[PDB]
RNA sequence: UGACUGCUCCCUAGCAUGCUACUACCG
RNA sequence: GCGGUAGUAGCAUGCUAGGGAGCAG
């Protein structure tokens, strides 16, 4: 139960990045679907975890993008 | 014959666009996903059964959902006429048995 | 179907036969009544159901308009509704490395490139205070992601590089703050 | 779709098919709309006309809802019910639903051209939610009737600040001063060009220069314009003296060379809105200051 | 639905005989009044159904008209872009080339994939890598199909300009690869 | 930007056939 | 006294047309 939690996250996560013109840089969408794709063939919950944080690391190194402080602030991520 | 219980799970749990994410707009989806995964239930494993149940139980929720959540905010009041035959087996039992309906 | 002139002459002319049968008389006024009779009946009978047939069709349409409308906006949201949600499955993981990264960006401590995995390859990230630099920073290594790093470089706004030693409590406030430190994964 | 008629605290997907913002009636509140004047034409989440190809039905007092379908009078498969009937229009919410007892605000002020001081009038009688609706329909009447005058353009070109001017086909023209920004756009085959910001006054055509330009042929001057959207907070906030100066940072110091601002710094203390009536020379020019201080 | 030529008649009748039974005559004009009341009816019946039939026959065949001139509408437009396309895509055959090939042809007939080998004026090069770079294009000028040509432009995956002082091995690993090549016929065509 | 086939479920409209019913005409 | 015919209403059956969706090669 905690490999499809994940890779439902990932799921989500790259959705999130591509409504963000993500696709509009070659190198970052190519590493970034590779990263997608790798998480929803693994077999056990580490590589899985690892990968996931190399991919949310994107999102995160985006200043504008999305409020990080809001979005915690509405009963949502701590 | 029968399907890989995976297939219809991940049809169920993954679809291409966003209108779909909200069961009570395509109620149409799960019945033929359920017709398709009906002789899941003879399997002598047990989860390739409650596939089927679990679809089963899912259209009730969807129906009664959309129901009282119609009912609430508007005034519109809905009747339940000849839809239960949608959340009981006798309606997908009668799509393998040899006799040439519709 | 009670509200209808037609209901009432139904009524009205099944009272009167049934009342002239039960008290008892011929045939001719049987006849009579009857014929009288069933011509309002069959009226009833055709509203009753046609009426049935309007009202359900009437409901069947605010019903096909009540989904169309909420397709349209749901349609209209997804942006915000998928942050949210993604925000809470992050939340429902509840995991540490990814904890530790959400929690310093945000404090306002981000990264600058892609999370490397292997023993080397380079990261940089941001360091706006003096306090981010306390918690994370301490000797010369470097504490991020639930992993250890090396500090190799400190660079400032200015570009201008400053040695470790330099900072401290009071030593730091003459200096551009938001510093880059750029590690390398200890093994 | 789904907005808010609010003198009839309504809900509602229908709105007025011609008048001045496709304004949001309810089935009641649009039907004394189409009663007490002349707006035989609504729109709803889909608009409502006779589907048959080649038909063509604007009205809709006499179309019938057929199958998922609208039909009409002239062309008539009438297995239906009408859609104008008992008091009401056909819609969502036709429920919950009040009415309105001042029956003709939309049919007094939404029916005149938007130029009277009736309107004005009648929108300092109303609500704050009323008279929201007056000042966004005062905008859209402002833009609306700016778009029905020409566009000045320079086709050829002479020394700056004294030029030539060609206008339009037939338009009249408006008010002279720089009250009217002549910015507009060139053209070179097909798309838009920059261009700059103008000022016709003096007409040989002088010209007032915002910018230093290097005109060239048949460059266009005028202000276009799109349409204020609605707005979500209300104009001004009610009326509520503060309990006490709980929540303020105060200071020691007592400004001194402004001899009318202590009082007025404890009112602010306590004040939750301040207006006054002044010239200049009225602490615009130095009590913000005090304030800031 | 109510000025039938049979109506008048019809309800003339039916007001003449309810008057006579208002009148309580004797049984003989009820009798009278039910059969012309009967028959009267049953001549209407036909004349209510038949102008029915008839006037959804002839809202079919207007709908049908209808939607056959759309269909024209449509056809004869779509014509139009066609010819249109034709006559635009006709002005760039650079018509002394493809003539001085053409004439040479023993019958008229030449093959077509020689025709952009020999005639065209812009050359389009896709480098997946700086290794094949460096073999096919180097420099300004290289050559291909036995001509040659000079560079004239150079992009990248995300369509932005790159100068060929950063294609280099040592910068390589920094730019989208997937590179094209813009050139010109020198000499002979542009 | 969305190929060629096959099967199945749901909704509406029309046509044909059959069952029953209500009046009327004819013998 | 029985049958035939003409409209009207409800119900059932099979096709055609339109729309929405599911699976397979
Ligand atoms: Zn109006
Ligand atoms: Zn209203
Ligand atoms: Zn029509």
């Amino acid at each position: 139960s905690k490999m499809s939690d994940v890779k439902c996250t990932s799921v989500v996560l790259l959705s999130v990045l591509q409504q963000l013109r993500v696709e509009s840089s070659s190198k970052l969408w190519a590493q970034c679907v590779q990263l997608h794709n790798d998480i929803l063939l693994a077999k056990d919950t580490t590589e899985a975890f690892e990968k996931m944080v190399s991919l949310l690391s994107v999102l995160l190194s985006m200043q504008g993008a999305v409020d990080i402080n809001k979005l915690c602030e509405e009963m949502l991520d701590n | 014959p029968y399907p890989d219980p995976s297939r219809i799970l991940g049809a169920g749990c993954f679809v291409d666009d966003i209108v779909k994410t909200d069961g009570t707009l395509m109620i149409e989806r799960f019945v033929s996903l359920a017709i398709d995964a009906y002789p899941l239930t003879k399997h002598p494993n047990q989860e390739y059964a409650d596939v089927f149940h679990l679809y089963l139980q899912y259209i009730r929720k969807l129906h009664d959902e959309l129901t009282g959540h119609m009912l609430d905010m508007y005034s519109v009041m809905l009747t339940n006429d000849n839809t239960s035959r949608y959340w009981e087996p006798e309606f997908y039992e009668a799509m393998y048995t040899p006799h040439t309906v519709l | 179907f009670s509200s209808l002139p037609s209901y009432a002459a139904f009524a009205t002319a099944q009272e009167a036969y049934e009342q002239a049968v039960a008290n008892g008389d011929s045939e001719v006024v049987l006849k009579k009544l009857k014929k009288s009779l069933n011509v309002a009946k069959s009226e009833f009978d055709r509203d009753a159901a046609m009426q049935r047939k309007l009202e359900k069709m009437a409901d069947q349409a605010m019903t096909q308009m009540y989904k169309q409308a909420r397709s349209e906006d749901k349609r209209a949201k997804v942006t915000s509704a998928m942050q949210t949600m993604l925000f809470t499955m992050l939340r429902k993981l509840d995991n540490d490395a990814l904890n530790n990264i959400i929690n310093n960006a945000r404090d306002g401590c981000v990264p600058l490139n892609i999370i490397p995995l292997t023993t080397a390859a380079k990261l940089m990230v941001v360091i706006p205070d003096y306090n981010t630099y306390k918690n994370t920073c301490d000797g010369t290594t470097f504490t991020y992601a639930s992993a250890l790093w090396e500090i190799q470089q400190v660079v400032d706004a200015d570009s201008k590089i400053v040695q470790l030693s330099e900072i401290s409590m009071d030593n730091s406030p003459n200096l551009a703050w938001p510093l880059i430190v750029t590690a390398l994964r200890a093994n | 779709a789904v907005g808010a008629c609010v003198l009839c605290n309504s809900q509602t997907s229908l709105r007025c098919g011609a008048c001045i913002r496709r304004p949001f009636l309810c089935c009641k509140c649009c039907y004394d709309h189409v009663i007490s004047t002349s707006h035989k034409l609504v729109l709803s989440v889909n608009p409502y006309v006779c589907n048959a190809p080649g038909c063509d039905v604007t009205d809709v007092t006499q179309l019938y809802l057929g199958g998922m379908s609208y039909y009409c009078k002239s062309h008539k498969p009438p297995i239906s019910f009408p859609l104008c009937a008992n008091g009401q229009v056909f819609g969502l919410y036709k429920n919950t639903c009040v009415g309105s007892d001042n029956v003709t605000d939309f049919n007094a002020i939404a029916t005149c051209d938007w130029t009277n001081a009736g309107d004005y009038i009648l929108a300092n009688t109303c609500t704050e939610r009323l008279k929201l609706f007056a000042a966004e329909t005062l905008k859209a009447t402002e833009e609306t009737f700016k778009l029905s005058y020409g566009i000045a353009t320079v086709r050829e070109v002479l020394s700056d600040r004294e030029l030539h001017l060609s206008w339009e086909v037939g338009k009249p023209r408006p008010p002279l001063n720089r009250n009217y920004v002549f910015t507009g756009y060139r053209v070179t085959k097909n798309s838009k060009v920059q261009i700059g910001e103008y000022t016709f006054e003096k007409g040989a055509v002088v010209y007032r220069g915002t910018t230093t330009y290097k005109l060239n042929v048949g460059d266009y001057f005028v202000l276009t314009s799109h349409t204020v959207m609605p707005l979500s907070a209300p104009t001004l906030v009610p009326q509520e003296h503060y309990v006490r100066i709980t929540g303020l940072y105060p200071t020691l110091n007592i400004s001194d060379e402004f001899s009318s601002n202590v009082a007025n710094y404890q009112k602010v203390g306590m004040q939750k809105y301040s207006t006054l009536q002044g010239p200049p020379g009225t602490g615009k020019s130095h009590f913000a200051i005090g304030l800031a201080l």
